[PDB]
């Protein structure tokens, strides 16, 4: 916040973060920030365009060290992703294991960030975390005539949250929540300041019969169709298509070791469905216009006369295009069916 | 003041003489600012399959009316808003429609040289292009930068 | 716990009463059972939207809802659009031998049945094998040996392999500067038989222990033994893959 | 116009999102052409007359 | 207070397992989270009509409902035809800074997410803010200290 | 009820909880041992808890 | 209507399990009001058996 | 039934001990009288029933 | 708990669980005798266990 109310203040017309909300998945490590600028016209159009913005931003945010601080532009469809480029699931087909998937995510971005064709290749999730397994002896608990159930009640509402019932406060009926207090469940010994009552009422505590062991986990799991999986969003560098990026993740996660597949989704997934339909519209739409022109002017000949303006036309549009560095896209698409079209009517 | 046991002696224990009863939120997950304020926010997100300027549209309103009842201090600010991006395309490609109806005219006054002549081309636009909204409505389509293109 | 006449009596009479008068019915089917399953079949004109006819059905059955006995309430009634279109009847056998029935019916319904089911089109995929299951086998002789009941076993395993919901360490509310947040697991689900036997029912004050072993026979079987398919006088395991209306 | 409703016909056909888009596109430059048919043939002459 | 592989054995599995049969499925994206979450995103192909699909999802959850944890049944599970992305973020703040942020959550939460919630063509509004609730913080030693 | 549970677990299967097999989330299921539920003087083997 | 019963339905499924066992013992049905009726038939029992 | 309800509005109006009125049924429910208003008087602030 | 029960199992119903009557399922409801629940000085006539 204090990088974007000093750096870029000009620009900025707000700033907006929640800390324990991530597109990645929730939780205490993560923060997303929505970021509002001002209108186009106050902004420079030539350093203050978002993309600009973006550029500087992710420059100073990849100087810091303590976090991965990522700044991405809204997705071009605002139904399709979260953020613009690639979206990629990391399936496990032969179900070989968490420590597997995440052994083979970490190899396919060690590989992804060797190539230079594709840029900002991550992980849309959350890391593994050490986190504590405590392990009861039933055997020792029951020895003293301490109830598993009630071990596990104390230990559930305790370090827990347990929800008992609802109360009204001025007109609402809210919940009530039983939990330990804070200074007491910060730290792996906290576990031995609690007490259980055996059969015959006294109380034991749980250092008798419980211990606790350090153990690596993951704070969020994600699973792609029936198969674990691990998102990996990531962006296309310049000048490479999206399709080719894509394909090279492909013969990346071919690298990977067997039983990891992938399954492309959202945006990149219908990217990958269409796309190869220009070259048969372009020919069934010529076909039909020189269908159209032999009934017009009645002959085979003069259709011939007319359709060599086509490329008169072509070779302007997609120079135009090529001399302002644009991109063959949807909107070139239609512009040059217009551009044929008008040729033919002069 | 919640009773847990009444001892023989009638010295009772109360939840407070073994907790801290308070009243604070219910998740903890969360901590969000704005602008370098404390501060709490609302994702709205759209029903699939529904328009979403009307949707924000009818939110914001909605807000506006609840507005009138905040305690004294308390203050909604939109912080992420799509539609406003939607709004301003959609009228700057009517500025420029408009503007390309203007030099049209232009260019037909220059080669005719007769304002009466000139006329009869110009009007032939509204027309077609109220004809083509038209038919958009009888078709179920809607007003996107691709029909406004 | 319904006989077939109570059933058809109390529970798919009652459902036919207000279902009939829907709009492009044909005819109703009930199939009260024995075991206490009740089934109403409508079938409806060609042309009409099973979804539609879904949907109408589920709101007529609030109206006769508070008819039904209370049990049937709490069960819950469900309303699925049944066809009877066998697009495929994929049989799966272990050409080596090294597979057991049992072995193949766990495999296919545990990692064919439901990647199939998914599939656009399939309706519904009826299953002539059940995935495995932790058999516990009781032996009332053992049982009485120990002064056990057969509740002191169910009781014992509900609570000694259940999943807990623990926490986290470091969860806000926080005390300041707290260093490190993480989840806590606690005693998690068992997976061996050998783990099952080793449930302890029962210490005894002289330290002698009642394991779960003493008084049953852990063994990993079907979670239903009703099927028994047979692919060419083999053993062998099957899918029915039936085809959703309208694909 | 006929030539020019030829060119953007095809174009509806194709399904996916892309179809979609071209869909948006091609309703709206054919009904725009038909209109101007109907226009330059109805309206026109009359101004012109 | 659940833990993420507590969620994706007993909730996340149970309900991929139920959702069987629905129409025009392009994929279904899952996760389970150690926060207490566990979300399934059903995304069914282009034009199919999300009330069918709505429909369809909880005609299938509803069997399967009774098989997840107490817990979770309390709490309840929703199934709303949204997606992601947030078409507006309303951020609330106390001017005079009388109210603190658990004050500015709780009128929200209390007064405001459910007259928007019902909203036309809202799918769904998540809050980042929690409403009010009677806190009660244990203290293990005055627990033993009365033997309770 | 102790009867009436008894019964019922004995005869029938008893859904208990779960267990987990190769990272599938798999049911647990208690009944009596095959010879002890074939006929119907079985149900003398039982004994319940006074 | 019936598109908004059922979506009525839907939403209340997600808050059964919260009411009182008792109400839900009772039952809580969605109907939509505004049915017509036809015909009231009142039974009468003229012997006074009844 | 106009002059029927008119008679018989005067002699419930002459009852004492409750209120009893005797009205023609309206042909459509959503109709009401053209000139009435339905206000719902509600409580934003949360004051409190009293 | 015992208090709140006595109270509402015997002021009011209490739908406990359904009788077989004549081939059709009725329901069951435990309830005061009319004349013990009729003033405010019979909630004393109530004896509760301890
Ligand atoms: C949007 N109005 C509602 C809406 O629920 C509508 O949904 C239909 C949907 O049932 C049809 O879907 C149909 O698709 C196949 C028919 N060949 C089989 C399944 C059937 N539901 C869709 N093709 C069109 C939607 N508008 O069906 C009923 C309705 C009253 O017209």
């Amino acid at each position: 916040e204090k990088y974007y109310f000093t750096h870029e203040k000009d620009n900025i017309m707000s700033v907006f973060a929640t800390v324990g909300s991530g597109p990645g998945g929730n939780g205490q490590n993560v923060a997303r920030m929505f970021i509002r600028l001002k209108d186009w016209s106050e902004r420079d159009s030539k350093t203050g365009t978002s993309f600009a913005i973006i550029e500087r931003a992710t420059k100073a945010f990849n100087q810091i060290k303590e976090a991965r601080v990522i700044a991405s532009s809204p997705p071009a469809i605002s139904g399709l992703g979260s953020s613009a480029g690639f979206d990629m699931e990391l399936q496990d087909h032969a179900g070989a294991g968490h420590d597997a998937l995440m052994a083979a995510r970490n190899q396919l971005l060690a590989l992804a960030a060797e190539n230079p064709e594709l840029t900002r290749v991550r992980h849309n999730g959350l890391d593994d975390s050490p986190q504590l397994q405590i392990d009861i002896d039933q055997r020792k608990a029951q020895a003293l005539g301490v109830a598993i159930d009630d071990i596990n009640d104390t230990l559930q509402t305790a370090w827990g949250s347990s929800y008992v019932n609802d109360f009204m406060d001025r007109g609402r009926v809210k919940k009530v929540y039983v939990q330990a207090a804070a200074p007491y469940r910060m730290l792996p010994d906290d576990i031995n300041l609690w007490y259980v009552r055996n059969k015959d009422g006294g109380m034991v505590p749980f250092s008798a019969f419980a211990t606790s062991r350090w153990e690596t986990g993951s704070p969020r799991l994600e699973r792609y169709n029936g198969y674990s999986a691990v998102e990996i969003v990531g962006e296309a560098a310049p000048g490479v298509s999206t399709g080719t990026a894509m394909d090279i993740m492909e013969s990346l996660v071919k690298q990977l070791p067997n039983g990891f597949g992938l399954e492309w989704t959202a945006m990149s997934y219908q990217e990958r469905l269409s796309g190869a339909q220009a070259p048969a519209l372009y020919a069934i739409s010529l076909l039909v216009v020189f269908l159209c022109l032999a009934a017009l002017y009645e002959s085979w000949s003069v259709p011939f006369s007319v359709m060599l303006v086509v490329p008169l036309g072509v070779i302007g549009a997609l120079l135009a295009t090529w001399m302002r560095g644009l991109e063959n896209d949807v909107y070139f698409q239609v512009g040059l069916l217009t551009v044929i079209g008008l040729s033919a009517k002069n | 003041d919640i009773t847990l046991r009444v001892n023989q002696d009638g010295s009772e224990v109360r939840l407070g003489d073994v907790a801290t009863v308070e009243m604070g939120a219910e998740k903890y997950d969360y901590l969000s600012r704005f602008n370098g304020k404390p501060a709490s926010g609302l994702g709205v997100k759209l029903a699939s399959g529904a328009n979403e300027m009307a949707t924000a549209e009818l939110v914001l309103n909605r807000l506006d009316e609840l507005a009138q009842y905040f305690p004294h201090g308390l203050e909604y600010k939109v912080a992420y808003e799509t539609t406003s991006f939607v709004k301003a395309s959609i009228e700057d490609v009517v500025k420029t429609l408009l503007e390309a109806i203007a030099l049209v005219f232009l260019v037909m006054y220059l080669f005719l040289q007769n304002f009466r002549a000139t006329l009869i081309p110009t009007i032939a636009v509204p027309v077609v292009l109220m004809g083509t909204f038209s038919v958009l409505y009888a078709f179920g389509y809607s007003v996107n930068t691709l029909t406004m293109f | 716990g319904a006989s077939a006449q109570t059933l058809e009596n109390t529970v798919t009479q009652v459902i036919e009463q207000n279902m009939t008068g829907l709009d492009n019915l044909m005819y109703m089917s009930s199939q009260s059972s024995g075991t206490g399953q009740a089934s109403v079949t409508l079938s409806f004109k060609a042309g009409t939207d099973p979804d539609e006819a879904v949907q109408q059905v589920q709101n007529q059955l609030q109206s006769a809802m508070r008819k039904l006995p209370q049990a049937v309430q709490n069960q819950g009634v469900t309303v699925r659009k049944t066809g009877d279109t066998n697009i495929l009847t994929i049989a799966f056998v272990s050409t080596d031998g090294s597979m057991d029935k049992q072995d193949i019916a766990d495999y296919v319904a545990s990692n064919i049945q439901d990647p199939l089911s998914r599939v656009n089109g399939v309706g519904d995929i009826d299953a002539y094998g059940s995935q495995y299951s932790m058999r516990i086998w009781l032996d009332p002789a053992k049982l009485n040996s120990f002064q056990m009941t057969a509740k002191d076993v169910t009781d014992a395993i509900e609570s000694q392999n259940a999943q807990i919901a623990v926490g986290q360490l470091g969860g806000t509310p926080s005390v300041d500067k707290q260093a490190l947040n993480a989840t806590i697991n606690a005693q998690s689900l068992l997976q061996t038989p050998e783990q099952f036997r080793d449930i302890t029912l029962r210490v005894n004050q002289d330290g002698s222990e009642v394991r779960l072993g003493d008084v049953a026979t852990v063994e990993m079987g079907a979670e239903k033994y009703d099927y028994l398919s047979r692919f060419n006088g083999k053993p062998a395991s099957g899918l029915g893959v039936k085809l959703a209306s309208g694909a | 116009a006929m030539v020019l409703s030829a060119v953007f016909v095809p174009m509806a056909f194709f399904g996916g999102t892309t179809g979609a888009i071209y869909r948006q596109f091609s309703i709206t430059i054919v009904a725009a052409m038909v209109l101007s048919v109907l226009v330059a043939m109805i309206l026109t002459p009359a101004l012109c007359a």
